[PDB]
């Protein structure tokens, strides 16, 4: 019931292994918190935020021609392959040169769009010093089909450097199909998707490449099959740091991964609202200023655009769509209460569900609560609108 | 055996070879009707008579099986043999002129000489059964009724029908690849000896063919890979007309006059394309190959293109198996590895040792 303890104790309530900072960074902050230099603990918090923020992820795409390398890119960054700024087919290979794809509202998050080796006179080592194989976070590996020769040289050249890649085959949607066409009577979708993926894990095996992670995905149903579980694994490998940026610019496929996005906000949250200092005054009983309403909207404008419940997103869906959720009306004007009222409002039904997340006598400032309601505002309208989507 | 993998492996996957087979006849939908309705106007039996000793007989039409340049083979029954056979009908192009088929029915039941009992019991070689012409109506010449657009001769060749050739199997496997566990592998490694065994036994006989191509190579029922078109067949190092050849399956040097010598290096060429096609699908050098995803366009040697031989994009094989294509598939006629003689290399004895060692 002393502060530093409530502060480093909210992390534990979060799933091991899905914080936003180290155990190192919170004990730091924990201990510059028991001190009582208040601008040193505020430095400490801010820090990390910065750290954070400024975070710069490359993921490399290789792998042949049309095996799905641009329509990856797209959907990741939750692109249509014929919208502005998509990745098209066939502009690497004609270069041979890499080509980077910067996440449209993360722009911190990049994609590299790698030409495949069978699209240069690289042998395998050549082609990886080539193409800066060390300067990515992660090394994706595309397939689709059938295994290549150039898919396992490639593999092999990286086992041998004792690093490691991520390999993806795409297209299983039209295995699926094929097989259930070709050959109906002996036809079942589990057996198939497990007969292609011991596939992949079995010629790993006997190149004698220890088995890489392996996912089977549709880039035209990303809500299926390994896109998810693909999702988990690239935040889980990450150095803690880098999660946040990479985690927001996910695109919001399914409720797991909205809701995985929203606890990790709630964590951004709470550090933000320790960075601005605790106060000794309830937030029920509180009002913002003019600069606290415009931290607050520009808030509202970042989670919206985070969970794809932007105007933008919502115009490529307008008056129907905004109806259909909460976010759009929280700031349009009426006689019937001011901003203040509304937002006092909200504090209320916050509090009242969750009380003041703190010892007695303690609150974060009003605009933290009023965040975490927005918070939770939004990542239901972002399931909302999923399931009209889905 | 060997064969029996193969056999086994057919059996396996015969309903996907079956849905492909009938996906290939959709395109010349309006052939396959034409020929089938000259054939059989309107009984479910024509009556047909030997054009050699065999005397008359009466074919049902079981399904058509695949469709040609100049033909279509059907599955036809001989009831009253219990047999069925492939039954390949010509149209007539001129492609097919009278004067050809002639020519072709002699080549072709002449080809044992160059005995019918032996050079079947042996199989190598898919040798037709007999020749037939539909009762009452002249033999070659054009069969009535005649369908518009379609001129069908009166001229039936009669064989073994294959389980599938080797086209139609890189077509399924294009489709859908069924290969997905190691044994399952063995079937590449299976073909790629059988392919130079075929090879080897023509070269052992000094005799050169020329079409050693995926559509006329076979697997049986039995799953033995037999090699069809006998009529091509000539001795070794006799000139003939370069155009006998198919042109993506002509070595450079065979694009250079109208008139060629015909040598085991042509079949030592066409075995490394069908062993490239075996582990790639497509052929090598960007030649175009038709119905198969990934093929470039280059329509032939002649055209300049990329002459490396690239082994990228095919399915992952055996550096031995490289080898092997690499100097089947050298560009010096005079350096080109024959059959015979890599039978004899440290490369084929390990795949073979590890086709014995898996089958054991
Ligand atoms: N059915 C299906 N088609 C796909 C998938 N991924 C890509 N494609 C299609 O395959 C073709 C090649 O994909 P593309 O991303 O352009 O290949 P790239 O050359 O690697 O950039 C395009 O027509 C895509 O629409 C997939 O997962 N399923
Ligand atoms: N005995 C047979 N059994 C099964 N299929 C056959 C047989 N003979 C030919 N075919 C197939 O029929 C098709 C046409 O035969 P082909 O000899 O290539 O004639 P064309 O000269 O018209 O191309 C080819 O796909 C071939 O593989
Ligand atoms: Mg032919």
């Amino acid at each position: 019931n002393d502060l530093p303890s409530s502060f480093t104790g909210y992390f534990k309530k979060f799933n091991t292994g899905r914080k936003i900072i180290s155990q190192e960074i919170l004990n730091l902050i924990e201990l510059r918190m028991r001190k009582g230099n208040i601008q040193l603990t505020n430095s400490a918090i801010s820090d990390a935020l910065k750290e954070i923020d400024s975070s710069v992820l490359n993921v490399a795409v290789t792998g042949e021609t049309g095996s799905g390398k641009s329509s990856f890119i797209n959907t990741l960054r939750g692109i249509g392959n014929e919208e502005e700024g998509a990745a098209k087919t066939g502009v690497v290979e004609v270069t041979m040169e890499r080509h980077p794809y910067k996440h449209p509202n993360i722009p911190n998050v990049v994609f590299w769009d790698l030409p495949g080796i069978g699209s240069t006179n690289f042998p395998p080592n050549t082609y990886l010093e080539k193409m800066k194989f060390y300067e990515y976070d992660f090394f994706i590996i595309i397939s689709a089909t059938r295994f290549k020769k150039n898919d396992i040289d490639i593999a092999k050249a990286i086992s041998m450097m004792k690093k490691e890649f991520y390999f993806v085959r795409t297209k299983v949607d039209s295995d699926i199909t094929n097989e259930a066409d070709g050959k109906p009577q002996t036809f079942d979708k589990e057996k198939v998707l497990q007969d292609i993926r011991l596939n992949c894990v079995n010629t790993f095996r006997e190149n004698g490449i220890a088995e890489p992670p392996i996912f089977l995905l549709s880039n035209k149903n990303v809500c299926h099959y390994d896109f998810p579980v693909l999702m988990d694994k690239l935040i889980s490998d990450l150095p803690i740091y880098k999660r946040h940026n990479f985690m927001v610019s996910l695109p919001n496929i399914t409720d797991s991964v909205i809701e995985k996005k929203r606890q990790f906000l709630k964590q951004r949250i709470w550090l933000e609202g320790f960075a601005a200092d605790l106060v000794n005054i309830i937030p029920s009983l509180t009002f913002l200023l003019d600069s606290d309403l415009e931290t607050l909207k520009k808030s509202m404008k970042f989670y919206r655009t985070v969970f794809g419940v932007d105007e933008t997103s919502l115009q490529r869906l307008v008056d129907q769509v905004e109806a259909m959720i909460k976010s759009p009306a929280v700031f349009k004007p009426t006689d019937e209460e001011t901003i203040q009222e509304r937002l006092s409002r909200y504090i209320q039904e916050f509090c009242l569900a969750n009380g003041y997340l703190l010892p007695k006598n303690s609150f974060l400032k009003e605009i933290f609560y009023l965040k975490y309601y927005f918070l939770d505002m939004v990542t239901e309208d972002a399931k909302t609108l999923l399931k009209e989507i889905c | 055996a060997g064969d029996s993998f193969m056999r086994d492996l057919l059996k396996r996957e015969e309903e996907l070879i079956g849905y492909c087979r009938e996906e290939a006849l959709k395109e010349p939908a309006a052939m396959v009707e034409a020929v089938t309705a000259t054939v059989w106007p309107q009984n479910a039996e024509t009556t047909v008579d030997s054009l050699l000793s065999q005397g008359e007989r009466k074919l049902k039409l079981v399904e058509p099986l695949r469709v040609g340049d100049r033909s279509v083979v059907f599955l036809v029954r001989d009831v009253e043999r219990l047999e069925d056979f492939a039954l390949k009908v010509f149209t007539m192009g001129a492609e097919n002129s009278r004067s050809e088929l002639e020519r072709l029915h002699e080549a072709t039941f002449a080809a044992a000489r160059l005995s019918p009992e032996e050079a079947r019991d042996r199989r190598r070689l898919l040798l037709p059964s007999d020749a037939v012409a539909v009762q009452s109506q002249p033999p070659f010449a054009q069969l009535s009724p005649g369908q518009s657009d379609y001129a069908v001769a009166n001229y039936l060749l009669l064989m073994p029908a294959a389980s599938v050739d080797l086209e139609l199997l890189f077509r399924t496997l294009d489709f859908l690849y069924v290969l997905r566990s190691t044994e399952d592998f063995l079937a590449l490694h299976i073909l790629t000896a059988q392919l130079i065994r075929l090879a080897a036994n023509l070269q052992s006989k000094g005799l050169v063919h020329g079409h050693f191509t995926p559509d006329n190579l076979f697997i049986m029922p039995d799953g033995r890979l037999m090699l069809g078109d006998v009529s091509v067949l000539r001795k070794v190092g006799t000139r003939g007309p370069a155009s006998s050849v198919p042109v993506t399956y002509a070595p450079r040097e065979f694009l250079n006059a109208s008139t060629a010598t015909f040598t085991h290096a042509l079949d030592a060429w066409q075995l490394g394309l069908s062993i490239y096609r075996v582990w790639c699908l497509f052929l090598p050098f960007g030649l175009v190959t038709p119905g198969i995803k990934g093929s470039w366009k280059r329509p032939s040697l002649r055209v300049p293109g990329t002459d490396s031989l690239a082994f990228g994009s095919c399915t992952p094989l055996p550096d031995f198996v490289q080898t092997l294509i690499g100097r089947f598939l050298n560009f010096d006629r005079r350096r080109r590895l024959l059959p015979l003689e890599a039978m004899e290399t440290p490369e084929f004895l390990q795949l073979q040792n590890e086709i014995s060692s898996s089958l054991s």
